[PDB]
């Protein structure tokens, strides 16, 4: 009976490429690396300013694009779960060596599998120190989202200047996009991979050791 | 590339997976310094495994409680566990200074600067007839390449018996 | 500018003229009170502790008046206050201090609000003949000696009476 | 347009058979490309299955050695029993003895997940090069180790046209033959 | 390219009844010539290695610490390989692998516009630079290797099926 | 560098300039190449001069040559009663070794401080005379090189040829005195000195 | 213009490299505070005081943990300096109370010098004129290196003094023997 | 007093140059070098008298035998010397204090002291040796055993 | 390359220039063909003139020795045992190192070029030519020359020595297999004569104490 | 628009025919609900078509698990309750697919150009090119979908009343 928000969300003349019966979301342009138009719930078309979680909207007038926030959140979910699925399997001995720290706190006779390493080290205190170290990094890197939301920064999403071996230093814009797609494609799978390991070990059937089935 | 030192006669330049173009010229300059440091470490590691594995040890005492003889009775990878922790702190502390010094040169080797040269004693190998230095840099890397295979065979033979057919009934393994 | 005692602080401008001037007023008491009132309070506090240090360290060194009253006997410098309020010796000195301070209440009020031209701490008491026509740079050299020995005795008495009731020992702490 | 597609030849007189042309004559060109790809792909599996059956109906298991007592085609017994699975303990000598249909049940399930992953990698490469990158040749999955497809070029040459018809027809022969050979393993019907 | 390459002789000019030279590209034929020559050089070493191990001549004196050379000279050469120690066959399979790894990674591969595999160690290759003399010499390597390919298949068809050749299968070594 | 080739050609006309390690083209303390090439010349001359005196000093102190008179306040003669001259250095005293080492250490000091240094305008090996340089307050009668004056009057070409046969007699005595001390710690080290050398078997490279 | 320490971020506007340890490291933008008696002058004086307090705390712990307490303080004998405070307070509490009131007179004067030095312009933050040897009188490039060396050693000593507090209050051992038991625990 | 006036004494023969391996004369002004020279000669002239006072009573147990009145008497008498030393440097010298205009060796208190610039070089050098010597007689004599080995 | 084929015109015109391995057009160590063609000339000149030196060392060392001392320990010869290739072991080892010291120094002087008097054979000099000792004789002491120590030749015409160079390596390569008809005649011998010799050390080259 | 043809006479109503069959009159009362009705008819028709196959095929073949065997579950009519751990996984994955069509249901009017029931799903290319027989391909999906809507009620109650084999007793 008023004008529907459906028309503000969809393109209405183009279909989504991944889901061909749905109209294309308005923010998905194909310019982002892993973009195949997959947004069947239209979460990029949500008109909220999701940078309000970091700095509230009543602090000052600002607004981040919803697709910029989702890609910054997707890239952080990609890069965390790549290290996390690797670190679960490396400390479980999936790659041959049961890789542990030199301390006896982290030894296999104290922590037999990586399934028990969370609760055993919240109690000891190694996870409380990681929460400080990650929280210090997330405070210095998370404040750039306010600089983007105020329009003062031209920084791309998930685009710190962290290229110490400089793989993308002289590369063209086309092969930079291919490398960003390989980060996204391997990150999307490692997110689902970490969903596999953390759930199959948590069943009542068990198998806290590799291969977790 | 082939104008670089490490390309030699049988396979030169050797890059079937084309890893040199996977980054920039600063990525290849990192790869060359990492191959050279892996070679220099494994050349001392292969020689350190064969000298200590032969029974050749220094005379006397390593610490006030640990002798050099008591370490030479063990296999070499097990002899590191019985080095005193004050001794490992002296080794790693000196390596820490050597890695901080060779990184803090005025030009980085990733930006075309020099590769890690000798810290102590700080011998200058600058004007050492670059035609000879070219041939000796090919022989440093080739002896580094072989000793990286050699020390990985030494860890594999000490843990998985029969993995190296020349070190099956070798008593040091 | 740039107070001498505190070189990281600006100079308080109301101290200019007075003789103990080291530029030391970080709390800016001179911006609230008149400096004739503050100087009169400093010399009076200092003249008391000059007498109070010499009156503390002589009594507990054994010096007594002669002939000593029998109610004065068996007292150190700590115990001599509470024992002689009962005897009335403290009320005799408080009487004659209140007589002098009632006249000096008139002279302080006349100094601040009636413009008598009286220097703070001046009472005309110089019977032994100092400042014999001396230069005012030589008189101010003597006024600095009264205040510096006065300021020293205020911290000197404060130690000799705190360390006295902390230990109740012999002279170099009591 | 199904009667002017590629795989028709003189065995039916350059005429698509009528029960098969009745399915694809009122259909899109993507319907022809789907069924042509699935005919070649079924012919590829059936081509390596007739040889995998002949390896299984004989005893030419690993290790291969043309000398006597080496499990070759003439003398199918060996002396080494190369131990396909170490945790299970089964060798290639055991699987060569049982049956054609029982040979599959002796392969461990962890060995099938190495096969189905590699066959799963290959089928998504085969999908990308044929359908996503829209190839005009059915069955062209970009796999050519010895470089036949760089012939003239390209695909519009008689050598690569006749090789495409040779592949479909030998895949057509092998599709009946592995259906005729494993039928008699189940029920004797060699009519 | 099949006209411009050795292998063409006088009994059969360019023997290709199935036209497999022009079936693929230049690279496919260059793979075929590199596979005929590699099958030639294996089978020439195979025909020689069967005859001098069936003639009984052998090295002195012990192959391993447990296995003598004379123990393998008594049995047939196809059965002598089963009695070579597993550490010795691993030494053979490593140098064969290291030669195959080098010849396929020496620059400008034979499937491109490059040379066929040469001697890995020591690298000299003994080749005549005269193209009228060299072309006959590599035309001699091929058909000697072609005959040795048929010969070693006759040696394994006489050691597996008794019979199959008239001038063999009466000898206790073939 | 240009002079170093001209020196080594007169030492050997077959082997003109021999440098496998190419040590002659390096610096040490960042001076320049021409200043450290005087350091290398001075260190070679000092190594050969010490080893020349060590070789004559070996064969004197290996045989029985204990000369009167013993200079001590109680007795304790020169300890040739072992004999075996690497053992003989140990049996001096502990406090007698600092008197020998610090006296050489003045001559090491005076060759550095006085008239002209080898890492400059050179002439390495030239010991400065004690009569000049005004640093020593005694003064002393004799000099280290020419105490009796033998032999001033020799021309420059007579003395330029002297260092070239000092370098070659110095290079051989470096090999000479080490061939003795190698057989003091490992037999069969030198082949022609078997049985002569009595195997000191301690540590020759440590004073105390 | 981008910050040096965080090159993905823009440079904070009030940080222009004029101070000593300035590499533009202010991701939260705390130098833009100008409200509750707090600005860049107050935060710089707070950093410089936190630098100098923590610098004296590290060498103050390491003096007693190596050489022992001063003469007159021999009843401490504890390598945990958090524990050795309570034995001097148990024995001679007057000197710690004399030091606390002398700090109180210094700090209340320092709080006036900070606020009067801020409304004026005649005092740099952390400047007290304590250069009795006279390092600032010459070699202005060498004096700026001394200004940077104070900030660099004080920022390092802030983590060290905070660590010696926290790992002294939780292990009750002492900093140097916490270091020795960390070496033998995590050795490989 | 400038930096070249401070470094012109003593002579530098026994090392060869001015011996500053850490470059500490390059950090600061001429005022902080005059503080280094005045504290070198004060450290030296105390360490000379401290060396003979070892052998005049020959260790640290004699200081433990000094009473509480004894330690406080000599420490404040030396404090009375060093108080009026910096006072008479400022008030009774033609140039001023040693950090302002005076000599860094002048040590102005009348009565403590009782070809001369040559004796200044023999004062710093003879006190440089005793600084090493009393550091020997505190470390080699007391704290570990086998230091010197003398 | 062409001058090597000119020698084969003078060596054997019945057979002729003959390289089955075709090593005259190869290169060794990447140093080119013209250095390879002179390494090959020097090596078979060295192989032949050692074999001719051993062919007369096999016909008189069987039949006639000098008997005097042979050592400072008694037993005053290896006590022939007329087979010459078995007399080498008991010589003893202290004498073998002195032989291996002079030949190490003599072949040092050959590749040196006489201190630089002669050029090198890969870079120009005639391959059979040993550099004279005239620069050692000028400095240390009078040593005799290796080839002709007395000065008998240098009386020849120039055209006679290339006639004698081609006679030298032709006599050289026959004595290469000529001396290899003797030590190969002692281990499963194989010849028509029968009888010359028997022994079995068979090669290579030192014995009981080493390695 | 498509399925309103015949001739198909209505059983147990001999006068009426299937031509424009709407006796209640939903096309006249609520014409704006008509693309919702076709989307609901096709979804009912497609699910009932797979249910008719899914009620006959597990009477002969079983999936190789041993909790699906004839000894565990003899009749197909008991498979919904005897296998709750697999019905949740069918429900859970249908729930993801059906929620992905909620923005397609939110535009079923004239919002965007998607025809009702058309999910762009034709991998095998069987949809013909000419529109004159695209409609009879759509008509066949409706007639076979409507028939399986009727028949799955006949299969279930035909096996509930008389528990027997396929045709029924
Ligand atoms: C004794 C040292 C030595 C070593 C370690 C090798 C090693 C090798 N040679 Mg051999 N070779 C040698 C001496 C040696 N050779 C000698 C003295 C000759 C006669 C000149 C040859 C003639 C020869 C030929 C003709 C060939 C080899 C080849 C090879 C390679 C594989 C053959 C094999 O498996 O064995 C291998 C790297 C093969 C090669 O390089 O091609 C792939 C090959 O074809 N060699
Ligand atoms: C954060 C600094 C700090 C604190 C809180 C302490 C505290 C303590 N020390 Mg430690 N110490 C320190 C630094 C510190 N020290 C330093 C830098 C050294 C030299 C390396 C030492 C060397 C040391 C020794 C050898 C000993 C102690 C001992 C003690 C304990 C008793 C001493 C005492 O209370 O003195 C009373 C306080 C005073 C006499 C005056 C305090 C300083 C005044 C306020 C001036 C401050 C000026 C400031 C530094 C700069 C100017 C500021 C302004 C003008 C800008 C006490 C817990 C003793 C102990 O018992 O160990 C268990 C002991 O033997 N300290
Ligand atoms: C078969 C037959 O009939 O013979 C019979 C009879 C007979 C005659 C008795 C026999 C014999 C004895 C023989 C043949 C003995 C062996 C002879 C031989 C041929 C021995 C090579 C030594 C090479 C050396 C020492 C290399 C040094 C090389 C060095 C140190 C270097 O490369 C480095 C260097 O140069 C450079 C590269 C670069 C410079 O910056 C640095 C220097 C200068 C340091 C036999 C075999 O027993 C049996």
């Amino acid at each position: 009976m008023p004008e529907r928000l459906w028309d503000s969300m969809v393109d209405k003349t183009e279909r989504s490429k991944a889901v061909p019966f749905l109209p294309r979301a308005v923010n998905l342009d194909g310019s982002l690396p892993g973009d195949v138009g997959f947004d069947p719930f239209y979460l990029s078309s949500i008109p909220k300013d999701f940078s309000g979680f970091i700095q509230p909207p009543q602090w000052e007038e600002k607004g981040i694009p919803t697709l910029y926030w989702m890609r910054e959140a997707e890239l952080k979910h990609c890069r965390v779960a790549m290290l996390a699925w690797f670190g679960w399997l490396a400390t479980d001995g999936a790659f041959g060596v049961t890789l542990r720290f030199p301390g006896e706190i982290y030894s296999v006779e104290n922590i037999p599998t990586a399934y028990e390493a969370h609760n055993a080290l919240v109690s000891q205190g190694s996870m409380g120190f990681l929460l400080l170290a990650v929280g210090f990094i997330e405070f210095c890197t998370g404040a750039v989202l306010v600089e983007v939301a105020k329009g003062a920064s031209d920084r791309e999403a998930g685009d710190f200047k962290l290229d110490p071996l400089s793989f993308l230093k002289g590369k063209s814009e086309e092969e930079i996009k291919r490398m960003k797609t390989r980060e996204i494609a391997n990150g999307r799978l490692a997110m689902l991979a970490f969903g596999g390991v953390a759930t199959q070990t948590a069943l009542e059937g068990g198998n806290h050791a590799f291969p977790y089935f | 590339l082939s104008s670089l030192p490490g390309s030699t006669a049988p396979v030169g330049p050797f890059d079937p997976l084309n890893l040199a173009d996977s980054g920039s010229e600063e990525t290849l300059a990192w790869f060359r310094a990492s191959e050279l440091k892996h070679g220099r470490v494994a050349m001392l590691a292969t020689t350190g495994y064969l000298v200590q594995g032969a029974g050749i040890h220094f005379p006397g005492m390593l610490s006030s409680d640990v002798s050099f003889e008591s370490l030479s009775a063990m296999k070499p990878l097990e002899a590191w566990d019985a080095v005193p922790d004050a001794g490992k702190a002296q080794i790693l502390g000196t390596i820490f200074i050597a890695e901080m010094i060779t990184e803090s040169k005025p030009v980085h080797y990733t930006k075309g600067g020099p590769m890690p040269t000798m810290v102590f004693p700080a011998i200058d190998f600058s004007g050492v007839d670059a035609a000879t230095l070219k041939r000796k840099q090919d022989s440093e890397l080739n002896n580094g390449r072989l000793a990286m295979i050699a020390i990985m065979s030494f860890i594999s033979a000490a843990n998985i018996p029969g993995s190296v057919p020349a070190l099956t009934n070798n008593p040091a393994f | 500018k740039k107070s001498q005692a505190l070189p990281f602080l600006p100079y308080p401008e109301n101290l200019a003229g007075y003789v103990g001037d080291a530029g030391f007023d970080p709390f800016r008491f001179s911006d609230f009170a008149p400096m004739d009132f503050l100087r009169e309070a400093e010399i009076k506090h200092g003249r008391i502790c000059m007498l109070a240090w010499l009156g503390f360290v002589a009594v507990d060194l054994g010096a007594r008046i002669y002939p000593l009253p029998e109610a004065y006997e068996g007292l150190t410098a700590v115990t001599a206050h509470d024992a002689l309020v009962q005897q009335g010796a403290m009320s005799q000195i408080f009487l004659w201090c209140s007589v002098f301070e009632a006249i000096s209440t008139v002279s302080v009020i006349q100094m601040l609000y009636e413009e008598s031209g009286r220097e703070p701490g001046y009472f005309g008491f110089d019977p032994l003949g100092f400042l014999n026509g001396k230069s005012e740079a030589e008189v101010n050299e003597m006024k600095l000696k009264e205040i510096k020995n006065g300021r020293l005795a205020m911290l000197a008495f404060s130690g000799v009476v705190t360390q006295a009731v902390l230990t109740q020992g012999p002279f170099p702490y009591v | 347009s199904i009667n002017e597609a590629f795989g028709i030849s003189i065995e039916t007189g350059n005429k698509c058979p009528p029960l098969g042309a009745r399915i694809l004559e009122d259909a899109q060109p993507s319907a022809i490309k789907w069924f042509q790809n699935a005919e070649i792909k079924h012919g590829r599996i059936a081509m390596v299955a007739t040889i995998g059956y002949l390896v299984q109906k004989l005893g030419v298991h690993f290790p291969l050695y043309l000398g006597p007592s080496g499990s070759n085609c003439f003398h199918p017994e060996s002396e080494t029993a190369w131990l396909l699975s170490s945790s299970t303990g089964v060798t290639f000598s055991d699987i060569a003895k049982a049956a054609p249909l029982d040979a599959i049940q002796m392969v461990p399930v962890a060995g099938w997940m190495q096969i189905f992953f590699v066959a799963g990698w290959f089928e998504s490469v085969a999908y990308y090069r044929q359908w996503v990158k829209n190839s005009p040749i059915p069955g062209d999955y970009g796999y050519d180790p010895l470089g036949f497809t760089k012939r003239e070029g390209g695909w519009d040459s008689e050598e690569l046209t006749s090789l495409r018809l040779k592949e479909i027809k030998n895949g057509r022969l092998a599709m009946m033959t592995i259906a005729a050979w494993v039928s008699d393993e189940m029920i004797p019907g060699a009519l | 390219k099949v006209d411009e390459m050795p292998g063409a002789t006088a009994p059969l000019g360019k023997f290709d009844p199935l036209n497999l030279a022009t079936l693929g590209s230049e690279s496919t034929l260059a793979w075929f010539r590199a596979a005929e020559l590699k099958h030639s050089r294996v089978a020439m070493l195979a025909t020689t290695g069967y005859l001098v191990q069936a003639a009984g001549i052998h090295f002195p004196g012990m192959l391993s610490s447990d296995v003598s050379f004379e123990s393998l000279s008594a049995m047939k050469p196809l059965d002598a390989w089963d009695a070579v120690p597993e550490g010795g066959k691993n030494q053979i399979y490593f140098t064969i692998f290291l030669a195959e790894f080098i010849t396929e990674c020496k620059g400008t591969h034979y499937t491109k516009g490059g040379p066929l595999p040469t001697i890995v160690f020591p690298p000299i290759d003994f080749s005549t630079v005269n193209p009228e003399q060299l072309k006959t010499r590599q035309n001699r390597e091929l058909n000697n290797g072609r005959l040795a390919m048929i010969a070693i298949m006759s040696f394994v068809a006489a050691a597996n099926i008794p019979g199959s050749v008239p001038a063999l299968a009466g000898n206790p070594m073939f | 560098k240009d002079d170093l080739i001209a020196i080594a050609e007169k030492s050997n006309p077959v082997l003109k300039y021999y440098d496998p390690l190419q040590l002659g083209s390096t610096t040490i303390w960042g001076e320049t190449n021409s200043a450290t090439i005087g350091f290398l010349r001075q260190s070679e001359i000092k190594h050969g001069r010490i080893a020349m005196a060590a070789f004559v000093g070996y064969i004197v102190q290996a045989n029985g040559i204990h000369f009167p008179w013993p200079m001590s306040f109680d007795g304790t003669p020169f300890p040739a009663d072992a004999g075996s001259p690497p053992e003989q250095w140990d049996a001096l005293s502990d406090a007698a070794k600092w008197q020998i080492i610090l006296f050489i250490g003045f001559l090491e000091w005076f060759s550095e401080a006085a008239g002209k240094h080898y890492m400059r305008g050179g002439k390495p090996g030239a010991f400065p005379n004690f009569s000049d340089s005004d640093l020593i307050p005694h003064p002393v009668p004799l000099n280290l090189y020419d105490p009796f004056g033998f032999s001033k009057g020799k021309t420059e070409a007579q003395k330029a040829d002297g260092l070239i046969k000092e370098l070659n007699n110095g290079r051989l005595a470096m090999i000479g005195i080490m061939g003795f001390l190698a057989e003091q710690k490992v037999e069969g080290s030198v082949p022609l000195l078997k049985g002569v050398v009595p195997h000191y078997d301690g540590e020759v490279m440590a004073p105390f | 213009e981008k910050s040096q320490s965080l090159p993905f971020m823009n440079r904070p506007p009030l940080l222009d490299g004029s101070m000593a340890g300035d590499v533009g490291f202010d991701p939260l933008g705390l130098s833009n505070i100008d409200d509750v008696g707090i600005d860049l002058y107050w935060l710089r004086e707070a950093e410089i005081k936190h630098c100098r307090v923590a610098m004296l705390a590290v060498v103050g712990i390491l003096q007693v943990e190596i050489f022992g307490p001063a003469p007159g303080c021999e009843m401490a004998t504890d390598k945990c300096q958090m524990d050795a405070f309570w034995q001097i307070w148990g024995a001679h509490p007057q000197y710690i109370a004399f030091g606390l009131i002398m700090i109180m007179m210094i700090e209340m004067i320092s709080g006036i010098a900070t606020t009067q030095g801020r409304e004026s312009g005649e005092r740099a933050p952390g400047d007290f004129g304590l250069d009795p040897l006279g390092y600032g009188k010459g070699d202005a490039a060498g004096y700026a290196r001394l200004q940077a060396q104070e900030i660099a050693n004080g920022r390092l000593a802030m983590f060290a003094a905070a660590g010696e507090i926290m790992q002294g209050c939780t292990t009750h051992q002492g900093a140097l023997e916490n270091l020795m038991t960390a070496l033998r625990d995590n050795s490989f | 007093i400038s930096k070249e006036a401070i470094l012109s004494s003593p002579d530098t023969t026994e090392i060869g140059r001015v011996w500053d391996p850490l470059g500490l004369a390059e950090i600061g002004s001429a005022e902080t070098l005059a503080w280094y020279r005045h504290s070198e000669v004060k450290h030296g002239r105390i360490a000379m008298a401290a060396f003979v006072g070892w052998w005049a009573v020959g260790g640290l147990e004699a200081w433990d035998a000094v009473p509480g009145w004894g330690k406080a008497q000599m420490l404040l008498f030396a404090g009375l010397i060093e108080f009026h030393d910096e006072l008479f440097h400022t008030r009774r010298t033609e140039g001023g204090h040693y950090l302002r205009g005076g000599t860094p060796g002048k040590n102005m208190v009348p009565g403590l002291f009782d070809e001369l610039a040559k004796g200044r070089d023999r004062e710093i050098k003879n006190g440089r040796l005793a600084m090493i010597g009393v550091a020997g007689l505190y470390c080699a004599a007391t704290i570990p055993g086998s230091v010197p080995l003398q | 390359k062409a001058e090597l084929e000119a020698i084969a015109k003078k060596a054997n015109p019945t057979l002729g220039y003959y390289d089955p391995l075709s090593l005259a057009d190869k290169d060794f160590w990447g140093k080119g063909n013209d250095a390879t063609i002179a390494f090959l000339r020097q090596s078979e000149i060295k192989h032949g003139r050692i074999a001719m030196f051993a062919f007369v060392g096999y016909i008189v060392q069987s039949n006639f020795v000098f008997p005097w001392a042979q050592t400072l320990a008694g037993a005053p010869h290896p006590s022939a045992d007329l087979s010459p290739e078995a007399q080498w072991d008991a010589i003893p080892l202290g004498a073998k190192w002195q032989i291996f010291a002079v030949i190490s120094a003599l072949e040092l002087w050959d590749e040196c070029g006489g201190g630089g008097v002669l050029p090198h054979y890969t870079k120009g000099r005639k391959p059979g030519q040993y550099p004279p000792f005239t620069l050692f004789r000028d400095n240390v002491h009078f040593v005799l020359d290796l080839y002709d120590p007395f000065g008998f030749n240098k009386n020849m015409s120039e055209e006679t020595k290339e006639r004698r160079l081609v006679s030298e390596l032709n006599n050289g390569r026959l004595a290469m297999l000529g001396i290899f008809g003797f030590l190969c005649a002692d281990t499963i011998p194989g010849s028509v004569p029968l009888l010359n010799d028997i022994a079995i050390p068979y090669s290579g080259q030192v014995m009981q104490p080493f390695e | 628009m498509v399925g309103a043809e015949g001739p198909e006479p209505i059983p147990f109503a001999p006068s009426k025919t299937s031509k424009n069959f709407d006796p209640v009159g939903f096309a006249e009362r609520s014409p704006e609900w008509l693309p919702w009705y076709r989307e609901a008819e096709l979804k009912h028709g497609r699910a009932a078509m797979l249910a008719t196959v899914g009620f006959v095929v597990p009477e002969f073949i079983r999936v190789p698990g041993e909790q699906f065997s004839f000894e565990a579950i003899p009749k197909v009519i008991d498979a919904h309750d005897a296998l709750p751990e697999s019905m949740i996984q069918i429900f859970g994955w249908i729930s993801f697919l059906e929620a992905c069509t909620f923005p397609a249901m939110a535009g079923l009017g004239g919002k965007y150009d998607r025809k009702p029931g058309d999910f762009s799903f034709d991998p095998l290319g069987l949809y013909p090119t000419d529109p004159e027989k695209q409609k009879q391909m759509q008509l066949a999906e409706l007639k076979n979908g409507r028939l399986a809507m009727i028949a799955i009620g006949g299969m279930v109650t035909g096996a509930a009343v008389t528990g027997h084999g396929f045709p029924y007793l």
